[PDB]
């Protein structure tokens, strides 16, 4: 099957009904960190979290920064946008900080209790009407109701397809964020500008030429 | 201090890894003297995730030996 | 079901036909549990009635020339007047009275289990003494309640965008629909 | 009692392999007070790797 | 249990359902022993009642314009004369001290004379509101709830004053003026690195 490395052997725990049935498996586990079932399940959830968060972040970086290259939508650099926003704001940053901590903490605790017991927050009467749709959809990391409103989880055909594309694009978004911050440390410039420069001359616009990544040269 | 503790836990963990691997053998003394070069290299490569592995085994409580080790007669 | 909420579609199983305001509309399957469902029925009716009464008062004010719904709090949160007639009382007094009164009323409503049609004292003229005309009444009632909700939404959104009275924006769109609209406002949708 | 070659845990406190496991070589069927014959893999401070035992001092584990 | 203290969780075995103020909340398993448990029940109720009465008096003072709870000792532990309801008290500080002390001594001695009673009634319910055995149950539930609330309210008072130094009503109107400007985070004392 599609392997992260042909010829090489497949990790046993990765070569399992659950794992190969999880998503996007390629036998990629050199250090063998998901031999425990609970562990690999936790890591699957973790990878999901990171995928989605990174997708969101890279979108919020590029699209506004992309259209600021366009005439409209004058937005600052992403890293300075924090300063820009706290300037243009009204509430103190520590305040709004603590508030959003409360907010995220509650729902994160929800996700937590549900991972502990899939039928945990379905506890009837615990909320007024939540429990009904607040139950999982038999796949931890795939809730229902408000989650998937349009009802795209019902058609099994495109199911694994959505899944594979999800995990793919999420990992790629992680990598995108990493490249952005890395070239912000090295080049110090916005990623769009880094791209423009590498377009103007790839032969001389690269980490090979930065003398930063590879200083021994 | 942080770098020190990192490398130290790494080395200790991989030591116990090889130790368990060779305790799972029929010639414990002979593997204690002559070593399995490739298994050593493998555990060395894998030993980076020693802290995450250890905390996993703790949450599973599989690190420590149960109350069956030899005791002295007066305990 | 008062008609197919969606031509060509089907109906939710847990949704029974015998219900005013039903059209088969729960694509997203919230009320599938019975107690939750009946609670939704009750709350839906209650909100619709509240909103009906509210839009009624708003239009009454704006037609009798007392500003708008948005105008009302002004005199107080910065003297009272109603029907053009003042009210010789304190803001805090009206606040406390209103609060305790609504407290008692809602407590007494919620004292009962889930009643939605008490009647008797709640139908002095006995218009619910028919059990079928009452059915049509329920249907038209929930319809009108939903309409009153959406009407209030229109009011509050037109004011959040423009800041004007509903009658104001009314006569505006009357003067020119092509010039008096959210698109011409360009606020509801930015890239216009 | 237990079978030959079977694995028993030693419980005689004064034994080197106390609180440990051994392998029943055999058990006598005569009136010996300690018929269980149990080898060991580690040697004692005497170097011996097998000792005699009554039935109670061991347990099939 | 008045409801799941933790949706999705379970309940402690030694915790029986038949208890006001129960929600399944003892994750840390302190009251697992029976006598300790019932002692905790009693003490919990007693502390809640004390705190209820206390926050009552505090708010009464601060609403009737006599400083705050923190204001009260001032006149006595420094130069000054007693005053209550705006009315002075023509007595000595040491006198009030001794009287209060001996009185509370007698009262607590008489309370602790009994075994572990929490609901004497009779003389302790002259109006006989506990003559129902079920309304009394709801009374116990709401009672322990309100007592816990009064405890936490007193904590809020004392902590706001240890940080700011102001009356609870003072910090009230402050947060009313601006919540984004009147808060422990804006105070930055409850949390230093702000
Ligand atoms: C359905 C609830 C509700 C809504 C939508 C509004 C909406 C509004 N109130 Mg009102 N209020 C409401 C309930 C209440 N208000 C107040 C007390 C005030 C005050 C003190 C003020 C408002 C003002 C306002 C405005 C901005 C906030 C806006 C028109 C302010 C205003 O008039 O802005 C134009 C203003 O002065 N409201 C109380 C009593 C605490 C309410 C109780 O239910
Ligand atoms: C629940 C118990 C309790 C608490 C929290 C306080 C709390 C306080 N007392 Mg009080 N006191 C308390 C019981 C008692 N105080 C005193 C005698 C005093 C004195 C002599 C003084 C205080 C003062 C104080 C303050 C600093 C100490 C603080 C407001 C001082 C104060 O007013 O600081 C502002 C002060 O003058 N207390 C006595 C009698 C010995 C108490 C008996 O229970
Ligand atoms: C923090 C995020 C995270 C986490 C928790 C996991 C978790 C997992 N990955 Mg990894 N993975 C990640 C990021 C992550 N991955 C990224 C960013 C990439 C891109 C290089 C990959 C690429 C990847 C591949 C190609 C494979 C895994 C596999 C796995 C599973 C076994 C190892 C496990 C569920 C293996 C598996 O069995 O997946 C189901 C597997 O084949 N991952
Ligand atoms: C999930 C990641 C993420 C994060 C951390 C931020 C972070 C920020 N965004 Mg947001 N933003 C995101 C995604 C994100 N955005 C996305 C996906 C979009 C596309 C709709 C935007 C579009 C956007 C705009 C248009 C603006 C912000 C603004 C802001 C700032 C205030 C909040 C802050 C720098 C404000 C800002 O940068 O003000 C200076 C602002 O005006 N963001
Ligand atoms: C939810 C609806 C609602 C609400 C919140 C209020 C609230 C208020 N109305 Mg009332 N009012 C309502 C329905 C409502 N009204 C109805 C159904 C009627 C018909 C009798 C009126 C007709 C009415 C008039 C004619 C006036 C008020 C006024 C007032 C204000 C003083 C009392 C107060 C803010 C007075 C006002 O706006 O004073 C500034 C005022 O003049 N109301
Ligand atoms: C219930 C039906 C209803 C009706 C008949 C109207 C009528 C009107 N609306 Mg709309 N509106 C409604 C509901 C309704 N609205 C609702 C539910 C919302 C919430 C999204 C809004 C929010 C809204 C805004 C924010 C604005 C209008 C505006 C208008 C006016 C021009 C048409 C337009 O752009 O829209 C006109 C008076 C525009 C206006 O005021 O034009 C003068 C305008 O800017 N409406
Ligand atoms: C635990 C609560 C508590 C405590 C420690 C005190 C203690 C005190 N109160 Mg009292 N007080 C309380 C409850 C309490 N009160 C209650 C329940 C009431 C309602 C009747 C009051 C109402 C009250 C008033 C109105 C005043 C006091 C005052 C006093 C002080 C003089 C007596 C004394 C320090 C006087 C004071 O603060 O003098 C400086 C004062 O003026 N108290
Ligand atoms: C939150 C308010 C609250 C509630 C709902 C109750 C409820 C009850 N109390 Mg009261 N009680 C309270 C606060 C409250 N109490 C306070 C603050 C104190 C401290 C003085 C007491 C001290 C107390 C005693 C000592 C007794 C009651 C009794 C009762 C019962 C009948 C009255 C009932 C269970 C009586 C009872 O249960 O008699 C059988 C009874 O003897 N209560
Ligand atoms: C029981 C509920 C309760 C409520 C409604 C309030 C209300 C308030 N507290 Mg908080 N507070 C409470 C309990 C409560 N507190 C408790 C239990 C503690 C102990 C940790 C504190 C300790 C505390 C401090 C130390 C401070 C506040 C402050 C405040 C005010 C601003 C909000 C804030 O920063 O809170 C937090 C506001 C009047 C701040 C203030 O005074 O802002 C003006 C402030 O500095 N509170």
């Amino acid at each position: 099957r599609q392997s992260w490395l042909p010829g090489s052997q497949i990790p046993a725990h990765l070569d399992t009904p659950a794992a190969q049935a999880l998503a996007g498996n390629f036998g990629f586990d050199p250090l063998g960190l998901g031999k425990d079932p609970v562990a690999l399940r936790w890591y699957q959830q973790a990878e999901l979290i990171h995928c989605r968060t990174a997708m969101a972040g890279v979108a919020g970086i590029l699209i506004p920064g992309l259209l600021t290259k366009a005439g409209a939508l004058n937005v600052p650099e992403w890293y300075d946008a924090g300063k820009v926003a706290i300037e243009n704001s009204f509430a103190p940053w520590g305040s709004l900080l603590a508030v959003q901590l409360f907010l995220c903490g509650f729902v994160e605790a929800k996700r937590w209790q549900d991972i502990r017991k899939p039928g945990s927050q379905g506890e009837p009467g615990s909320f007024l009407g939540f429990e009904a749709s607040l139950k999982g959809t038999s796949e931890l990391g795939y809730p229902g109701g408000p989650f998937d409103p349009l009802g795209l989880s019902k058609e099994a055909d495109k199911w694994a397809d959505w899944k594979l594309k999800e995990v793919k694009n999420g990992r790629l978004a992680m990598l995108a964020f990493l490249g952005f911050v890395a070239q912000k440390y090295a080049t110090g410039a916005g990623p769009v500008d880094n791209l423009a420069a590498h377009l103007k001359d790839p032969w001389h616009v690269n980490y090979a030429t930065n003398g930063v990544s590879l200083p021994f040269l | 201090t942080f770098g020190f503790l990192y490398v130290a836990g790494y080395i200790g963990y991989v030591g116990r890894q090889y130790l368990i691997a060779v305790k799972g053998e029929a010639k414990p003394t002979d593997k204690e003297i002559i070593i399995d070069v490739p298994l050593a290299t493998k555990l060395a490569w894998q030993g980076a995730g020693w802290p995450l592995a250890a905390v996993q085994e703790l949450q599973r409580g599989t690190l420590l030996e149960k109350e069956e080790n030899i005791t002295v007669s007066p305990r | 079901k008062a008609g197919n909420w969606l031509p060509g579609s089907d109906a939710p199983a847990w949704l029974p036909d015998d219900l005013p305001g039903n059209y088969g509309f729960d694509p997203l399957s919230l009320g599938k549990e019975p107690a939750s469902l009946k609670r939704f029925t009750e709350s839906e009716v209650i909100h619709g009635r509240w909103a009906m009464l509210g839009v009624a008062g708003s239009l009454a004010v704006e037609l009798l020339g007392y500003g708008n719904w948005y105008d009302a709090p002004l005199w107080a949160v910065n003297k009272a007047t109603w029907f053009g007639i003042e009210v010789p009382f304190d803001l805090n007094a009206l606040l406390a009275f209103e609060f305790v009164a609504m407290a008692a009323a809602e407590g007494q409503r919620g004292d009962a289990g889930g009643v939605v049609y008490p009647g008797g004292a709640f139908d002095p003229l006995g218009f619910a003494k028919d059990s079928s005309k009452s059915g049509e009444l329920k249907l038209k009632e929930i319809k009108n309640g939903r309409l009153a909700m959406v009407a209030f939404l229109g009011f509050v959104a037109q004011h959040a965008a423009t800041g004007k009275g509903p009658i104001a924006a009314l006569g505006e769109h009357l003067a020119n629909p092509w010039g008096a609209n959210f698109a011409t406002n360009g606020i509801s949708v930015p890239f216009f | 009692g237990p079978k030959r070659g079977s694995l028993v845990k030693i419980l005689r406190p004064e034994s080197y392999w106390f609180n440990q496991v051994g392998k029943v070589v055999s058990v006598d069927q005569s009136g010996v007070r300690y018929p269980v014959v149990v080898r060991f893999e580690n040697q004692n401070y005497a170097g011996v790797t097998t000792n005699n035992y009554a039935l109670d001092e061991v347990v099939a584990a």
